[PDB]
């Protein structure tokens, strides 16, 4: 009673803390880390990333919550709730004598039955592949897990991102994989969500070279990626100088000045647009790149080289020579326009072509608030992905309706397997009780006038009518809270099937790991 | 509040110079211009 | 944790909140503010004071994080901000007793503010015409903001010499980095002058200083990163020798190396040599034989502003110097204030930059005068895309406070006591001006109510007479467009605060 | 000494009053609940009334004791109800602070106040319900049921109705020169274990809960004309002189003579008639046996303030001595009284002498079976409280209806009434206003409802009958339904309290939030 329980009281602390942190009624949080970081989200996820771990259990739930956002990241405080409610249904099941194996027993073919479950909640089966309108609609449910204020502007931030790096190629064109690191977003400080646009090519903040990046307007240019930094030459080891004379003093100077007339020029003879200089460079560079007309990369960061890749479509040169005629990008349009009060050098183009990697500026009053959005579009991408790679995610209902016809697939497989599984699964299908209830104790609904409206959706029975209002009927609070109903077809509130699906393999798995510790045996910790 | 925990609202000037600790020596003295204005007038001691 | 976590973080920032309540209107009174910088800040609007203030609650960085937002966006009057996002928390805390979730507050106020943009369209009206304009609408606007905050007295004289400074600048540009200042201490705080370049301080003496000609009727500009001096050379100096007499020529070949680029210093003929480095005590005397300008250890943001005003460069090379990197300028008249010579560029090729050159010892009058400067710039960028104003003094919000307590009593049962809260929240900016001025709040607020209905719409609140008149008759304006991002801003954030149910804070 | 001035002093007492305030709260209403302090002594008392718990609560800042005498003088005006009436001048503190902040004087906001309840007066008298009034069947039965509100004996409202009803129809006595009024205090209230509230017994007269010292007396007394004597005469052997002190066989003759004087004591009694008669201090066996040949019933140890109530009720001159005009002891027979009809019943395992038909001064006593003592803690203070508000129901038929009606109604008086007045007034009658709102707003928080779904409506229903004047009705209505959370007339869910009981509440209320306004500085002198 000292190992098995009192690890659930661990738990219970960051449980209770969950329950207020999901859905779109919940609650945000300040954290403040040792070293001084900052972070106001409505998370818990990148909560528990930054938060001290001591009880060994917290490392499994986080380590369980990040394999969700490698894979959907959409709505995991669901599964880390349903993973937290097991441990208060394993204090029933402890004090009715239940052994820790077969308990996970009754979760791990409860597992394998839920997964055939899922079969019977499809909606929505057939999905388009590369038509943008149809995706803009199934995108737009997806931000009501995070804040809902507008999910219209969020749309077409994405509209206009997508857009640009979508391949088309309609029917059957060999689509590759879309790249999810492809997208980024930049916070910017200030202006409202009107104020965001979207960027074909690579948004940097930094200062203009000569005076500012022009001359593109007649397009036709070249631009090659140089991973070889320009710097000042010298070898790998550390030399020193040594003059044999007098008179080389005078020419040292002189001599290095040789080498910026000779591989400046070298490298302009091309009149590359613009040119990708990794290092640092001396003054007298501006004499010939200012002559011919060269735009300058200033002290890039690692990854966004990587990215630029994909954007100007240049090779990526191993070594720093002349511009080589054989390859090159094509890069139309540079310009530098002024945003939020520092000119911003942007790459966008117009029309002309479409290059993937494009980019999202995205303003806002409350840079706190920014990171909920930044989050979004992480998660907003993400709702693309399963309906890329694989053949199709499809749908199923949203607002926990999913679950509701569950209780009742679940009692129902109770009935039919007696001995200890009849204390399992009954209280099995309790763990997806807290689904409903989390979702009105956030709005601050009573939970007496939910009861009957869970009851009568799905618990009732089917009627013998096709596509029956019980399976487009859900859980939604706008003016209806009063009655409890609300028709989800017309909101369109949908979520994958691969939300549920990895969050089922999760929650047995939480339950398998913590229920079988017998006790916690640390060493000099 | 008095030592013996007595309690007592008012604004009459003589009651609340007559439970007043004074730390000063001269402002002790006040006390006593307090008592003879009772003595004396005993009328409107808020305004005298 | 819970109900008492939310006012904890707002009783954080009612500490901002009350500190704050002084710093707004013209007879808004100052709070003084020690930093770890060794700078007293005694100031009037609350642009620079949240970025100096305190913080001890972490959640008071709230406040802050928001005010640069608005810094760049309006950055006059700023301060109302967080008094009315202050208020939305403190009167929500008779909201936080009941059942009612903040998520149904974020409602309430976002469909006060939704219509509030609609509003101020509606409130204003396009002025254009013949009515007031440049050189007269810009007086108007500028006087309000600056006139409100220190001088007040002789803003006749000090506003007038800034707004003729903005005067300088036209439509089709419109670059903000021009609002760029420097600060002049001592003389007199009434006397001030006008320069259309760049300034800046000796802030070195070398013995050639007297020997300085002061004046030049045709300078030519050169910038240069070249520092002048004996030391050595940039990685290894080491040199082998083997002659006894080579060793003397090294001393030879260290002074011809430095003496054979200062004669192409003095080979160009520019009478303006600015150096980015500091400049020594080896190239004054024989460069002050040649009667030239010259300025050392000048800052990098000063050498690129001249980049900026005549289309100089800076190179390393003398022998690379191309014909266009001479500028010249209409006239070069260097000011001596104080024991302290000042460089002028006059007639640039393109300014449309004014440095205003200030005077006195306080350093916390300029925070104000760049704060108005940079309020100036906002009142020409908002003059042009969108041609209208309101009335001044703070009045604009009682306007819109009654027309959403008509509006949204019929709406939807109880948000109308949410919206009630907003428009009550909107009653604080007169009511901590009337505090301020020694009025009486509730005469004031009670004849408000006819004014912005019986009253039509333009009459505001006249601090001077200490009546109640018409603002836009009286010329006095304040501009419109800053209140559109300052009102929204707010519900966001206070959205934020009042969702916030725990405070984690490790170690 | 310590002293402090400015807003810290009223900042401190007003964070001082709410805390203890929202403490009390949570037993507004029907469906409050009591709660429990630890004295750290040994001894605690689990109730609703905040006449008891503000006694025994320590008040840190002295200010705090101004609440606590509250509470002490709505014992001497009504007593019962306190949980909804000591709460009301706890909101008043709370608004307060927001108008010191502001420029309006400390006065002017005691002047906006006093003019706001003095004009309440009448407000009061636009909802006031006469005599007849509604149903009002026996009149009693309709403010019983409301009696069982702000406490958990509501579930026993089929019985507790028919129980105080029927027991204070016989205390009708004349009084204060013809004055027609009940005697208040002088009921009697039995407790007892086991069984159910349905067991108790109503005595239309005086019983005291008492058995006879031996089991071999008579236990059976029936039939009228039944004389009682209260004697508390001590009968002990004496003690020495002054300490001057004094054959053993005289000095054994001393008690010998003593008691012997004592038999003859008693047989005076005897020659009295009385069939009851009683004994303050214990005796052995000798007098004892005294008593079982006297053929009269005794008692002893016997508590003083039970008796006393004896010799008013029946009328018997209470003799604490035998002594007449000359040197002789005897009992003369001008000191017993008479009663109507004297039986002893036997009641939950024990036996109690009923004294009904009280000539001399009317009264009656309530026997009630409960589950425990600490079942019956609640229970007991609540009946003792629900005898006030039936006296002051007979007395002035005047009543209120409950469950918020007042505060909503008083909302909509006080809205034209702070236009009327004006100037600086104004928002002092706007900020009483909504002051009174908060009590009904807490009421349905103990309950986890949506106050405001519901004052929105029914203020909206009292406000469409003041706006018609003339009105069949097609607009006026009232009530507070809290189970079912809709609108509906008091007179159907028989809720309503009498006027007195909420007059008094505001007015002592005035005074109460006055007294912590005039405070400008606290100070306190350290004890010696």
């Amino acid at each position: 009673d000292g190992q098995i329980i009192k690890s659930i009281a661990a738990i219970r602390e960051l449980h209770q803390m969950c329950l207020t942190s999901m859905g779109p009624c919940g609650r945000n949080k300040i954290i403040v880390n040792h070293l001084g970081k900052i972070i106001i989200t409505n998370d818990a996820a990148t909560m528990l990333r930054e938060l001290d771990i001591v009880h060994p259990a917290v490392k499994v739930l986080v380590m369980a919550t990040e394999q969700q956002k490698i894979d959907m990241g959409d709505g995991t405080n669901l599964v880390m709730i349903l993973a937290g409610e097991l441990l208060n249904v394993s204090e029933k099941l402890i004090s009715m004598g239940l052994s820790a194996v077969e308990i996970i027993q009754g979760y791990n073919m409860a597992r394998k039955f839920t997964l055939k479950e899922l079969d019977e909640m499809v909606v929505g089966e057939i999905t388009d592949k590369n038509d943008k309108n149809e995706l803009l609609k199934m995108i737009k449910p997806v931000i009501s897990s995070k804040k809902y204020g507008s999910e219209d502007i969020l749309s077409e931030l994405v509209s206009e991102a997508v857009s640009h790096v979508l391949p088309v190629a309609q029917q059957a064109g060999e689509i590759p994989y879309f790249n999810v690191d492809s997208i980024r977003v930049v916070k910017i400080m200030g202006g409202s969500l009107s104020n965001s646009t979207v960027i074909k090519g690579m948004v940097f903040n930094r200062e203009p070279e000569g005076h500012v990046k022009s001359l593109s307007e007649d397009k036709k240019h070249k631009v090659a990626v140089f991973t070889c930094p320009l710097d000042i030459a010298n070898t790998e080891t550390k030399g020193t100088v040594l003059l044999h004379n007098a008179q080389e003093m005078l020419d040292f100077s002189k001599g290095e000045e040789k080498q910026i007339d000779a591989m400046m020029k070298e490298i302009a003879d091309m009149g590359v647009e613009c040119i990708v200089a990794g290092a640092g460079v001396g003054e007298l560079a501006l004499h010939y790149l200012n002559r011919y007309g060269i735009l300058v990369l200033k002290v890039p960061s690692k990854f966004e080289l990587r990215r630029l890749c994909r954007v100007c479509g240049a090779t990526p040169l191993p070594r720093l020579g002349a511009p080589t005629p054989e390859e090159l990008g094509l890069v139309e349009t540079v310009k530098t326009m002024e945003i939020g009060g520092d000119r911003v050098t942007v790459f966008k183009q117009e029309q002309g072509e479409i290059s993937r990697t494009s980019t999202i500026i995205l303003r806002g009053a409350t840079q706190n608030n920014l990171d909920d959005i930044e989050r979004a579009i992480d998660d907003g991408v993400a709702a693309v992905k399963g309906l890329m790679k694989p053949s199709g995610g499809k749908l199923l209902p949203g607002a926990g309706a999913t679950e509701i016809e569950l209780i009742s697939r679940i009692t129902k497989y109770g009935e039919r397997t007696p001995g200890l599984l009849q204390l399992a699964i009954k209280q099995f299908a309790v763990a997806f009780e807290v689904v409903p209830r989390t979702l009105a104790e956030t709005a601050g609904l009573d939970v007496n006038e939910v009861l009957p409206n869970l009851y009568a959706a799905h618990n009732v029975t089917e009627p013998g009518a096709v596509k029956t209002d019980h399976l487009y009927k859900g859980v939604d609070i706008d003016g209806e809270s009063d009655e409890g109903v609300k028709d989800i077809r017309e909101e369109n509130i949908y979520d994958m099937l691969a939300t549920k699906k990895f969050a089922i393999n999760v929650a047995t798995e939480a339950a398998t790991t913590v229920l079988s510790i017998d006790q916690i045996i640390m060493a000099k910790k | 509040k008095t030592s013996r925990g007595e309690i007592i609202i008012s604004n009459d000037g003589h009651t609340i110079l007559k439970q007043m600790a004074i730390l000063h020596p001269v402002a002790r003295m006040l006390v006593e211009v307090s008592a003879a204005q009772d003595s004396e007038a005993g009328d409107g001691t808020t305004s005298v | 944790q819970g109900k008492g976590q939310i006012i904890s973080n707002i009783n954080a920032c009612v500490a901002v909140q009350e500190a704050l309540k002084p710093t707004l209107g013209p007879l808004g009174s100052d709070i003084l503010i020690v930093t770890s910088n060794q700078k007293t800040t005694i100031s009037n609007d609350g642009a620079t004071i949240l970025k100096l203030l305190d913080v001890v609650h972490p959640a008071a960085k709230t406040l802050v994080d928001i005010s640069r937002a608005q810094d760049a966006e309006v950055g006059d009057g700023t301060t109302s901000v967080t008094i009315l996002a202050g208020e939305l928390m403190k009167e929500a805390k008779p909201f936080l007793e009941e059942g009612i979730s903040s998520h149904l507050i974020m409602k309430g106020y976002r469909k006060a503010v939704s219509l509030a943009v609609e509003k101020i369209n509606e409130l204003a009206v396009d002025i254009t015409s013949e009515k007031s304009s440049g050189r007269e609408l810009l007086e108007r606007c500028a006087r309000t903001a600056m006139s409100s905050k220190l001088i007040h007295n002789n803003a006749d004289f000090f506003v007038k010499m800034c707004v003729d400074a903005v005067l300088s600048l036209d439509r089709n540009d419109l670059d903000d980095k021009l609002i760029g200042i420097k600060k002049i201490p001592g003389g007199a705080m009434e006397e001030s002058l006008f320069i259309n370049g760049v300034a800046f301080k000796k802030t070195f003496s070398y013995a050639g200083f007297e020997q300085q000609p002061k004046k030049f009727n045709n300078p030519k500009i050169l910038s240069l990163n070249v520092e002048l001096e004996l030391k050595a050379e940039k990685d290894n100096a080491e040199v082998r020798v083997e002659h006894v007499e080579d060793y003397q020529a090294i001393v030879d070949a260290e002074w011809q190396l430095i003496f054979e680029k200062l004669r192409q210093v003095e080979e160009t003929g520019a009478n303006i040599v600015l150096s980015k480095l500091p400049i020594g005590d080896l190239a004054t005397q024989f460069f002050a034989d040649r009667n030239i300008f010259c300025a050392g250890r000048v800052s990098a943001d000063d050498m690129n502003r001249v980049i900026q005003a005549v289309g100089g460069s800076i190179q390393s090379t003398t022998s690379d110097i191309k014909p266009e990197h001479l500028g010249t300028c209409a006239l070069f008249e260097e000011m001596q204030i104080g024991s302290e010579r000042y460089n002028l560029f006059q007639g640039c090729p393109q300014a449309k930059t004014c440095t205003l050159l200030l005077r006195g010892g306080a350093e916390q009058v300029i925070a104000e005068v760049e704060r108005s400067l940079h309020d100036a710039i906002m009142i020409v960028k908002r003059a042009l895309q969108n041609k209208l104003i309101v009335a001044g003094g703070g009045a604009t919000e009682m306007e819109v406070s009654k027309c959403l307590r008509d509006y949204s009593k019929t709406i939807a049962g109880k948000q109308q006591m949410i919206i009630n809260a907003f428009a009550k929240a909107l009653e604080v900016i007169p009511r901590q001006l009337c505090e301020n001025a020694g009025f009486d709040a509730i005469e004031i607020l009670n004849k408000l109510r006819l004014a912005h209905s019986k009253g039509e719409k333009w009459y505001g609140v006249v601090f001077e007479t200490e009546n109640i008149g018409d603002n836009f008759a009286k010329f006095v304006w304040e501009p419109a467009l800053v209140k559109i991002n300052a009102l929204n801003s707010a519900t966001e954030a206070t959205n934020l605060i009042l969702s916030v149910d725990e405070t984690i804070t490790n170690k | 000494g310590e002293k402090i001035s400015g807003d810290d002093i009223r900042n401190q007492n007003v964070l001082a009053t709410m805390a203890v305030a929202n403490v009390v709260k949570s037993s507004l209403g029907p469906v409050g609940l009591d709660k429990m302090l630890v004295d750290d002594i040994g001894d605690f008392t689990v109730t609703n009334d905040g006449a008891t718990i503000l006694s025994l609560l320590d008040v840190q800042h002295p200010a705090g004791k101004i609440l606590v005498e509250l509470a002490q003088q709505q014992d001497r005006e009504i007593g019962d109800g306190t949980t909804s009436v000591v709460i009301i001048a706890s909101e008043l503190l709370k608004r307060a602070n927001e108008l010191v902040k502001n420029k309006i004087h400390p006065t002017t906001i005691i002047t906006g106040f006093r003019v706001a309840l003095r004009e309440a007066i009448r407000f009061i008298n636009e909802v006031l319900s006469t005599s007849v009034d509604t149903l009002g069947k026996e009149t009693l039965i309709n403010i019983a049921k409301t009696s069982m509100s702000s406490k958990i004996i509501g579930a026993d409202s089929d019985f507790f109705s028919n129980m105080v009803v029927d027991a204070l129809l016989a205390v009708k006595t004349q009084n204060s020169k013809g004055e027609i009024k009940y005697p208040v205090k002088a009921v009697n209230v039995l407790k007892a274990h086991g069984k159910s509230a349905t067991e108790s017994l109503l005595v239309p007269g005086y019983a005291l809960n008492c058995t006879v010292a031996s089991q071999a007396m008579p236990k059976r007394i029936a039939g009228g004309n039944v004389k009682i004597a209260c004697l508390d005469l001590n009968l002990q052997k004496a003690r020495m002189a002054m300490g001057v002190q004094i054959d053993p066989e005289q000095l054994e003759q001393i008690r010998k003579r003593e008691a012997g004087i004592v038999l003859e004591r008693v047989k005076k009694i005897i020659d009295a008639g009385a069939q009851v008669v009683l004994t303050t201090k214990g005796i052995d066996d000798l007098c004892l046996k005294e008593f079982v040949e006297a053929k009269i019933m005794g008692v002893r140890r016997c508590k003083k303030e039970d008796l006393r109530r004896i010799a008013r009720a029946t009328g018997a001159t209470l003799v604490s001595s035998m002594s007449n005009l000359e040197g002789e002891e005897t009992f003369e027979s001008s000191y017993l009284g008479l009663c109507d009809e004297v039986v002893q019943a036997k009641f939950s395992d024990d036996e109690c002498i009923l004294i009904k038909g009280t000539s001399k001064h009317s009264s009656s006593s309530i026997i009630l079976r409960g589950a425990n003592d600490y079942s019956l803690d609640e229970m007991e203070r609540s009946l003792h409280d629900s005898l006030s508000v039936v006296k002051r129901t007979l007395e002035s038929g005047n009543v209120v209806p409950g469950g918020g009606c007042v505060e909503a109604a008083l909302n909509i008086y006080l809205d034209n009434f702070a236009t009327t007045v004006g100037s600086r007034e104004q928002l002092a009658i706007a900020e009483f206003a909504a002051a009174l709102l908060i009590i009904p707003k807490t009421l349905a928080v103990n309950a986890a409802k949506d106050s405001s779904e519901l004052v929105a409506k029914l203020r909206s229903y009292h406000a469409a009958s003041q706006m018609a004047k003339p009105e069949r009705r097609s607009y006026r209505n009232y009530g507070l339904d809290l189970i079912r959370g809709k609108i509906v007339d008091e007179i159907h869910a028989g809720v309503l309290e009498p006027t007195i009981s909420k007059v008094k509440s505001l007015k002592s209320a005035l005074e109460a939030c006055v007294a912590i306004l005039r405070i400008d500085t606290m100070i306190t002198v350290d004890p010696e």
